[PDB]
């Protein structure tokens, strides 16, 4: 999941 | 606890202008002439750039960080395309007849029938565009709006965050603070409130009209979308 | 001109609960259990029946015999699946975990696994229900945002009636909120209350959205026959 | 002549 990864980048 | 239950207005309505991305240009190449896959590509390639900035922006928003991380991936794969047209259509209010999705991608409705059933989306992100003039809709109001988008419209499919709807509640204080310091009588606060509020419903209205298109433009296969969006579009699930 | 706009805050509740339509049965058959299509035919069956006591109602929702024709009638396609959810929702309420559809047809979330599809809706319209039940919503308050769903699901996609239309709308505002100050609640409160009504709006419309492209998937396989008055519905939603 | 039309005449 992109998005789980950008929200703790 | 959360550092948004206790935030003033004042301090409320300066996070969120501060927390505020930017404005993103379009790789338009003026050139070549527009074809429905030329535009849906401009289109979405823009919108994937803007992604990126709204989950940055999201982290911003008082209360949001308090969540949990599988909170904050529902939250933002239900209200992506919402916030993306709320931004448009404020972009957009002082452009009568257009769409600004970008400075150098003003777009006006018969522009938007290179794709086929994109102009009935833009014929109503227009008429918002034209709602939001005609109410005289403030820059405050809007990054209120945006962010009750955000926090509202995928809490009912938590399958009870009491700390979302607190937070939530405060935004309405705010709304009512901005309203009341703007010198509107107290019916005429209530009043705007809720015209602002039933403006969410043909929003998300529009959101699930785009939704539904940008499908149909995967399926078709007229644009290679990111991976990103792909997985934006997967948590709907359409046909 | 009109009279809708002259009209008290307590004028407007009592024609408004006086303008509610009855509450429905089906004719289900309790000794045949269910199939995807029985239960899907039950339950368009009594949408259709329900539509023609609506369309009835709407008539008696004060400013809306002074629209155009025209202007009924689209504000009527845009929002009946709309008043029908927030009926279900609202008649659901006090039953917990249930969808009560008629007083003889109580489904439970388990039973919309009956039609394919239909069970995410169920959940939806369950958790609204829940909501309506944790805001303990009045039945005075039901009958404005009904009203609200009315008025407002088309008044955007359309002389400027849009004003009359909106001034309409601010009289159900105030009607809300007298409710609320009726109720004891402060300042505070009512704003904060009124803003929780109206977003739960958002979430009716977009359940609406997604129910009508289930409809429609039911429509093309052919799994239901619909009436003429649903079809015609469904059809003006593309 | 949508049956809607109809029905809100009538
Ligand atoms: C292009 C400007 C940047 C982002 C952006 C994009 C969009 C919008 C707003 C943006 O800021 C609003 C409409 C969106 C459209 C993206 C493509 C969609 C989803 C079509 O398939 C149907 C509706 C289209
Ligand atoms: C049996 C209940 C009577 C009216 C009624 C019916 C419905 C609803 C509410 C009613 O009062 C809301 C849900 C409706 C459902 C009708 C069939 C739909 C549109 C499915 O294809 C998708 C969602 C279903």
């Amino acid at each position: 999941k992109i998005l789980h990864r950008l929200l703790q980048d | 606890n959360s550092l948004a239950l206790s935030l003033t207005a004042d301090q409320m309505v300066s996070a969120l202008l501060d927390a505020e991305p930017p404005i993103l240009y379009s790789e338009y190449d003026p050139t070549r002439p527009f074809s429905e896959a030329s535009m849906m590509g401009l289109l979405t390639n823009l919108a994937d750039r803007e992604l990126v900035h709204m989950i940055n922006w999201a982290k911003r928003v008082p209360g949001f960080v308090d969540l949990t991380l599988h909170d904050q991936v529902h939250l933002l794969e239900c209200a992506w395309l919402e916030i993306l047209m709320i931004g448009l259509v404020w972009r957009s209010m002082e452009h009568p007849g257009k769409l600004l999705f970008a400075p150098n991608l003003l777009l006006d409705r018969n522009q938007g029938k290179c794709v086929e059933g994109m102009v009935e989306i833009f014929d109503m992100l227009l008429a918002t565009s034209s709602r939001f003039r005609m109410m005289n809709l403030q820059g405050e109001e809007f990054v209120c709006l945006k962010s009750i988008i955000l926090l509202n419209s995928g809490v009912y499919t938590f399958l009870e965050k009491d700390h979302i709807h607190r937070v939530l509640d405060k935004i309405t204080d705010t709304l009512i603070h901005l309203m009341a310091k703007a010198g509107l009588t107290l019916q005429q606060q209530h009043q705007r409130l809720a015209q602002l509020l039933l403006i969410l419903s043909h929003i998300r209205h529009m959101s699930n009209k785009g939704m539904e298109h940008l499908y149909s433009m995967k399926c078709k296969n007229v644009v290679p979308l990111s991976d990103l969006l792909l997985e934006m579009l997967d948590a709907h699930r359409l046909h």
